[PDB]
């Protein structure tokens, strides 16, 4: 009626390592739980993992003299009845600082009615085509990563060049400004004597300096727009990666479900080795 | 890149324009090697051809400033440097009156060339914590330097030539038996003044004789205050008083059955080489509060606009900000979210509420958050994907609970990481300012809230606060591995029995995990226990430093166990890991960094590798500033070693530039043209000048001399590595070896290989210490940058593929060993091939390294076997045995019936004894991997990956069930045996 066999239990998951249980309780609501065989592999241990307060609480079930329970008094006939007892009353009884009522079990039957083509050939055929999508899609992401990282280095290299240009410009322009400062007292005396060469030659250096100053600023000016194009192309690569990533998770998650599913229904993975 | 921006090739003469003080523009044509002194000379002897000459009046009183490629202005006091190696951004020069000390910033140029970035950059950092570290960390620099001047020049020598001793005066029995009645025969060489001729003095002495009496009695056979002992070949000295067998060099000779021949050196000859060290303090060194526990309020944080997120307005529906208070890796409360909003207007004017009170916040609390994109499609699916992350400390380094507005620049999501938050991540803002930005705002409590001092905490404890027969459960928990599961009953059991735990000191890592950190009542009681806890072994206190234990008092206690127990021998072994747990440190000024830095500045072996381990991670923008500040402190006070570290850095750049040209621009040419390119490039005077007469990064005691260009080819494998050959400068090179070969690899990650070889060396040390002589070969490997590194070369070794190709089958390998060493020695070859082949079957299986084949498995002529190119480990019970039919024939000495031979069953006997020996020390191997999770290695990103080793060691099963698990794997992979 309620206390059916532990095998025919939605929450009981058998022998799944702790790592698998973590991926199945990750970012789930407070009160999620599932049961599995203790990690030691000894018979009749049945660790209970509960998700309370962001953390994965891990309460152990003791089995002595054909009885089960958390604390010393194992006043319970079987795991199913113990779970159902605490599935209706909060665990504050066992632990005063533990207030959750085993609300959302992680049922293994829910995963069952999401798959299709239960036969042995369609699974391999459908699974084979996902792998083609997975490898081609996965490699697609990896190639973009190379552009994203290679693009990042070029942007940083250009940015440092801009700083160097700024320093160079300030050095050049400051000298020009220093030109007049020093060319204030000698200029009057030079003007008095009608020496065309001194006026022209002084302007000759000054004229050359203006070309250098102007030429340098042009170099920085052009390089900046080159960076902006790189910066723009950089963001675009970021957009593609973000819109590709969830596809990889979705494809890989469904892809592995079938690969794991093939083993469950009495199929040896040697044949799946060549199916790919 | 190159001498000038854009063009790496440097024409000998270039038009260089000067900026004279008056305002006169002049151009000069100079040489690549034209030093600054000459250029200024010729520069000033051409102003006579220009308008104004009345200001110069002389050539001195100028500094010859210019602009460097790093985009910073350099004053160029050091007039000696040739124009070639100035790294000028653009060819142009300016003349100014000298300003500054000229001593603090002739050094700041050498400091900033080794670190790889200008020292002036730390001056523009306005962070109050960055500038307090630069000033306060100089206390350790003074004490370390002062300690180096305590007794004599002798204290100076101990810094430069640290005794390479072992932490075990007592010898393992199996090696002690190698001595004939507890005595060892050594050869002593004395150099004679006429023509510097050599003498040989064979000598027999007890193993436990200090170097002092070895020298004295060696004089008797010759027929005090001088004549220190030295190792022929490399630069190793026996200065400190230890038993002669204590030293690493002497012990190995005993193991390998070699004659330990040494040299006698006049004491004042070594002291003369010692340079005078002067550590001058840098310029910068001279430059209402309510307690947290009186704030009756809950934690509240407000999110505001996020500047920009790179998403597509169609492939993604909405975005939200996911936050959560964390203490280490575990949440202190339940994660909170913000309302989904369109990915066009990320505003979020929300006030997130957290289920934790302000007074309950632990000191090491952090606020992790990320920007996630919710899809919410596919009929009945809603998949989340993070777009950026960022963590914030809730208390600044001064113990002040942050408050007010704050702008945080988010980081990219790490490759292969799929969880929404990244609590295992560096706290701080992204240095790059063109990334997503998120404005927060922490509520204001009308004051500055400071975390309560220890005296207040100690009172909260001891205020709210016999033996047990079933204390065998405490011993049961203590022996469990770090990653083992602890249940709610065990956590509640340890805490209740906390006061009786101090009789089990090694129970601390478990007792700290069974404490509620979001409850100041329990935490204040843990502080009062950690204060009186007994000391624990360094190999256990060294796991209180990884990411699981962020509390400053717990991490401070661990570093007090390292100080008083960690010997300089073990620090040199676990240094790769102690550097990595510097990235988990809460703030810049730790108690660990002060301990690590003091060791580096007091021991030049640790200093050399301390430098290269930090310097090899400066490309990471996440830890570039933290490690860059630390490298500057070391380089400032490291002594004269900065001149040796500058030659190694310069030599490695010449090789990186050379290799980039080969593998980047013209990779598609034939090898002969590629080979002819190398010889012309390596034959240039500058390249030959930078690549000679420097210490080797792999072993600072090996000094590399003239380069043997004839036998420096380009490997045809991998990414075309570089096989380079050098020579031993010292006269007695033939006694150690004549050439240092080194593979320079640029292109593949070497930090997977450099941790595998560290684990192999630790295994081989466990087996030797116990009863076994499984001789492994953990050659040298060092990563010096971003996917560039150095690999030693093992002399006289051929890959299994080479022996097969030149052998003509399956008896070829066994015949080849027979050919090389015939006679009575043949037994040792088969005995050594078996001991070495047994170790690499166990080490390969436990770590699950990539699959071996004939190309990456080598064998020395003597018979020893070793592996190379450990591509990946732990990824790619799911790894069979590497052994095959070729090696079985050698094991059984050619017998066709290999499985059922007496020899083979002996091979299996030491495969089991080896596996059970490592299984006992699984605690050490779970930490060495667990301290590298933030290291960034692709296959070691989470505690999930370290679960593979917990499976191949059968840590959950019983000692007997694990042994059966190994036997099943051994036989199954070989289809019976
Ligand atoms: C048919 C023509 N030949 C080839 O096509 C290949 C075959 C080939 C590849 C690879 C290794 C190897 C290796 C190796 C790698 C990592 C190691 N890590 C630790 C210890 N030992 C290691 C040894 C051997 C052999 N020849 C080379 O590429 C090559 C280049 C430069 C050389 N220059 C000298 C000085 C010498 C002695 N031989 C050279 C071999």
């Amino acid at each position: 009626n309620n206390n059916m066999s532990l095998q025919d239990a939605e929450w009981y998951w058998g022998d799944i390592s702790r790592e698998e249980v973590n991926e199945k309780l990750r970012d789930t609501a407070d009160g999620t739980f599932l049961v599995r065989d203790a990690s030691t592999k000894m018979h009749g241990d049945y660790t209970l993992t509960l998700r309370k307060g962001g953390n994965n609480k891990l309460i152990k079930i003791f089995h002595r003299d054909g009885k089960y329970g958390f604390s010393d008094p194992l006043t319970f006939s079987s795991v199913v009845e113990l779970i159902n007892h605490y599935r209706n009353e909060s665990l504050a009884q066992y632990n005063p600082k533990l207030d959750v009522k085993l609300l959302y079990p992680v049922s293994k039957y829910q995963q069952d009615q999401v798959v299709k083509e239960d036969n042995i050939e369609a699974v391999g055929k459908k699974l084979h085509e996902y792998n083609t999508q997975f490898q081609e899609k996965s490699r697609e992401y990896d190639r973009l990563y190379e552009e994203y990282t290679r693009t990042s280095q070029e942007i940083q290299m250009k940015r440092t060049a801009i700083e160097a240009f700024n320093e160079t410009i300030k050095i050049f322009e400051e000298q020009c400004q220093t030109q007049e400062r020093y060319s204030k007292e000698y200029i009057e005396k030079f003007k008095r004597e009608g020496n065309e060469k001194e006026i022209q030659r002084i302007m000759h250096n000054y004229d050359k300096l203006k070309s250098r100053i102007s030429e340098i600023i042009d170099s920085r000016r052009r390089l900046e727009e080159d960076l902006k194009k790189q910066a723009a192309e950089y963001r675009e690569i970021d957009k593609r990666m973000n819109s590709i990533k969830p596809d990889l998770i979705q494809l890989r998650k469904t892809r592995d479900q079938y690969l794991m599913w093939l083993t469950q229904k009495g199929v040896r993975q040697k044949k799946l080795n060549e199916w790919l | 890149s190159g001498e000038l921006w854009g063009i790496h090739l440097m024409p000998p003469r270039i038009l260089v324009e000067c900026l004279l003080p008056n305002g006169m523009i002049v151009t000069l044509e100079c040489l690549r090697e034209a030093t600054l002194i000459t250029i200024k000379h010729e520069l000033f002897k051409e102003a006579r051809k220009y308008p104004l000459h009345q200001l110069l009046q002389d050539e001195s009183s100028y500094i010859f400033v210019s602009v460097t490629q790093e985009a910073e202005r350099e004053e160029f006091f050091d007039e000696t440097r040739r124009l070639c190696d100035l790294r000028l951004f653009q060819p142009f020069l300016k003349v100014i009156e000298p300003v500054g000390n000229r001593e603090e910033k002739i050094l700041n140029r050498e400091i900033g060339f080794a670190i790889g970035m200008p020292v002036c950059e730390f001056d523009m950092v306005k962070d109050p914590e960055v500038q307090d570290f630069r000033r306060n960390i100089l206390n350790v620099c003074k004490e370390a330097v002062d300690l180096r001047d305590l007794n004599s020049p002798h204290s100076r020598a101990m810094y430069v030539y640290p005794p390479n001793v072992e932490s075990s005066p007592e010898l393992p029995k199996h090696i002690y038996n190698k001595l004939d009645k507890g005595q060892i025969i050594v050869v002593i060489w004395v150099i004679v003044s006429p023509n510097n001729d050599k003498q040989k003095y064979t000598l027999k002495i007890n193993h436990d004789c200090v170097p002092e009496q070895v020298i004295a009695e060696a004089i008797r056979k010759k027929t005090q205050g001088k004549y220190i002992l030295k190792v022929c070949g490399c630069d190793e000295y026996f200065l400190e008083k230890y038993p002669l067998s204590q030293y690493k060099y002497i012990r190995s000779c005993i193991m390998l059955g070699r004659m330990p021949n040494l040299m006698l050196m006049a004491k004042e000859s070594l002291y003369s080489q010692l340079p005078m060290d002067c550590f001058t303090m840098p310029s910068y060194s001279r430059r209402s509060t309510k307690s947290l526990w009186v704030i009756n309020s809950a934690l509240r944080i407000k999110i505001l606009c996020a500047t920009y997120v790179n998403v597509n307005i169609r492939d993604i529906d909405k975005i939200y900000v996911r936050t959560g208070i964390y203490h280490g890796g575990e949440p202190l409360c339940d994660n909170v979210n913000t309302q989904r909003v369109p990915c066009s207007n990320p505003r979020w004017n929300e006030w997130l509420n957290y289920d934790i009170y302000i007074p309950d916040l632990p000191r090491a609390a952090r606020l992790c958050l990320s920007i996630c994109s919710v899809k919410g499609r596919k009929g009945a699916k809603e998949e989340h994907c993070p777009l950026a992350w960022g963590n914030i400390n809730l208390f600044d380094y001064t113990d002040t609970l942050v408050s007010g507005k704050m702008a945080l620049n988010l980081w990219p999501v790490p490759h292969g990481l799929e969880d929404l938050l990244n609590p295992i991540g560096v706290t701080g803002s992204n240095p790059n300012k063109e990334t997503p930005c998120l404005e927060l705002e922490f509520d204001w409590f009308s004051s500055v809230v400071k975390f309560p001092d220890m005296s207040v905490i100690e009172e909260h404890a001891n205020w709210s606060v016999l033996r047990e027969n079933d204390k065998e459960q405490l011993k049961a928990i203590s022996t469990r591995d770090p990653l083992s599961e602890i249940t709610e009953q065990e956590k509640d059991f340890l805490w209740s029995h906390r006061h009786y735990c101090v009789t089990i000191p090694e129970i601390l890592p478990k007792l700290l995990l069974s404490v509620k950190w979001n409850s100041r009542d329990e935490v204040a009681q843990m502080y009062c226990l950690v204060k009186d806890w007994p000391p624990i072994k360094p190999e256990q206190a060294m796991e209180l430093l990884d990411c699981n234990y962020p509390d400053p008092m717990v991490r401070g206690f661990a570093v007090r166990c390292l100080e008083k127990y960690l010997t300089d021998d073990k620090l040199s072994q676990y240094l790769i890991q102690l550097v990595q747990v510097l990235k988990y440190e809460q703030y810049l000024d730790n108690l660990l960094v002060r301990f690590l830095l003091k060791k580096a500045l007091t021991n030049q072996r640790i200093g050399h590798f301390f430098f290269w381990h930090l310097k090899s991670e400066m490309h990471n923008k996440t830890v570039s500033q933290r490690f860059g500040l630390l490298l500057e402190s070391y380089c400032r006070a490291c002594g004269m070693y900065l001149k040796h570290l500058n030659r190694q850095v310069e030599a490695m750049e010449k090789l990186i530039n050379l290799t980039d040209i080969l593998k980047q621009e013209k990779k598609d040419e034939t090898q002969k043209v590629q080979m002819k390119f190398l010889v012309e490039q390596m034959r240039r005077p500058d390249f030959m000048d930078a690549l000679q007469g420097f210490l080797s990064p792999l072993n600072p005691a090996h000094q590399l001399g003239n380069l043997r260009l004839e036998e420096c080819r380009i490997m045809s494998s991998a990414k075309r590595p570089l096989w380079l050959n050098w020579e031993n400068p010292d006269i007695m090179s033939e006694l150690l070896f004549q050439n240092n070969e080194i593979i320079f690899k640029n292109g593949d990650d070497l930090r997977q290989d450099m941790l595998t070889l560290q684990i192999i060396r630790i295994m081989e040390n466990i087996w030797q210490n116990q009863g076994l002589d499984l001789r492994m070969l953990p050659y040298g490997c060092l990563s010096i940058g971003d996917c560039v590194g150095l690999i030693e070369v093992v002399r006289n070794s051929h890959t299994i593929m080479q022996i097969q190709c030149k052998g003509g089958n399956s008896h070829t390998l066994h015949q080849w060993l027979k050919d090389k060493n015939k006679g009575e020695i043949y037994d040792a070859a088969i005995d050594l091939f078996t001991r070495s082949c047994a170790g690499y079957c166990v080490a390969t299986f436990i770590l699950g390294i990539g699959d071996r084949h004939n190309s990456n498995i080598m064998v020395k002529d003597d018979g020893q076997l070793f592996h190379i190119d450990f591509g990946h480990f732990l990824d790619h019970e799911r790894v069979p045995f590497v052994l095959t039919q070729d090696f079985l024939i050698v094991i059984s000495k050619g017998a066709q019936e290999c499985t059922k031979t007496r020899e083979f069953e002996r091979f299996q006997e030491m495969c089991y004894k080896a596996y059970l020996a490592i299984r006992q020390h699984a605690n050490l191997f779970i930490n060495l991997f667990s301290m590298m999770l933030g290291s960034g290695m692709p296959e070691l990103q989470s505690f999930d990956d370290i679960a593979y080793i917990r499976k191949t060691l059968a840590l959950d099963k019983t000692e007997q069930e694990a042994l059966e698990y190994f036997m099943k794997q051994m036989n199954d992979a070989h289809h019976g045996g």
